[PDB]
């Protein structure tokens, strides 16, 4: 999954 | 004895940042997993803290200069200070009359007993409540409250920080704003506020200690959120 990308 | 236009705009930016990221109605709390009273309060408080971490991220992004830092520096600052900013920002819901955090209704009123049902002991909750009392007695203006949060977040002495000089220069400018604000508005408070930052370090330590015992039990770590696991985790 696309998790620090909430920078 | 006068606040500069840039210093005034820094305060305006921070107050506006806090208003955009702190909802006094607490109407979003109904979307958390419900509180119930083996660690019955962990799901609700995990959602509460996870929700608050995302608010702290939005607040940090609106701090003047924070966006100019590298992505790695922004993440390192937030990871290390998130629990402290949450403890600071929670003073707005803390009440000396109740000695608890009141967030609109009895379902969302959190006392020490509630947090023990989330895996934490009095070794953390007692100093945390004593901290909330001492901070509440300072009667900080909203300007001082948000400046203290920005100063806490822009601390240069945090694990994983690369550009220590640039971050300290940003924090130093925030401290000069706070000192100039206090001199104008309060004809000792600054030393009291700086002391609270040292208190937050001790609370950060004890929470990290107790979070490790919590997160090392698979039955409990799986009740946390992805954001909580990443921010409070030891991953570098
Ligand atoms: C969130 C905020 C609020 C209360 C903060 C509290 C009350 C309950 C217990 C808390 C959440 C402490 C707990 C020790 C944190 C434990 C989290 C975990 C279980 C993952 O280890 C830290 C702050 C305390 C409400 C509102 O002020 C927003 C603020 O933003």
């Amino acid at each position: 999954e696309n998790a620090x990308x909430x920078x | 004895h006068m606040l500069s236009d840039e210093q005034m705009q820094i305060i305006n930016s921070l107050v506006e940042a806090h208003h955009k990221t702190y909802d006094d109605s607490y109407s979003d709390f109904v979307r958390f997993r419900p509180p119930v009273r083996r660690l019955s309060m962990l799901p609700h408080l995990a959602d509460l803290v996870s929700y608050s971490i995302q608010k702290v991220i939005g607040f940090a992004k609106m701090i003047p200069g924070f966006r100019d830092l590298t992505a790695e520096d922004q993440i390192a600052l937030l990871k290390s200070s998130a629990i402290e900013i949450i403890m600071l920002r929670s003073n707005q819901s803390f009440s000396l009359e109740d000695m608890s955090w009141s967030c609109g209704g009895p379902d969302f009123k959190y006392c020490i007993n509630d947090v023990t049902k989330a895996g934490h002991t009095l070794e953390l909750l007692e100093p945390l409540v004593k901290f909330q009392v001492g901070l509440k007695k300072l009667k900080l203006h909203e300007e001082e409250h948000v400046l203290l949060m920005a100063i806490c977040l822009l601390s240069p002495d945090r694990p994983g920080v690369q550009d220590h000089v640039r971050i300290e220069a940003l924090q130093d400018r925030l401290c000069d704003v706070l000192q100039a604000y206090i001199r104008i508005q309060h004809p000792l408070l600054y030393a009291k506020m700086i002391q609270k930052l040292a208190d937050l370090r001790s609370l950060n330590e004890e929470h990290s200690k107790q979070y490790r015992s919590l997160s090392f039990q698979p039955e409990h770590s799986m009740q946390l959120t992805p954001l909580v696991l990443e921010v409070f985790g030891s991953e570098v």
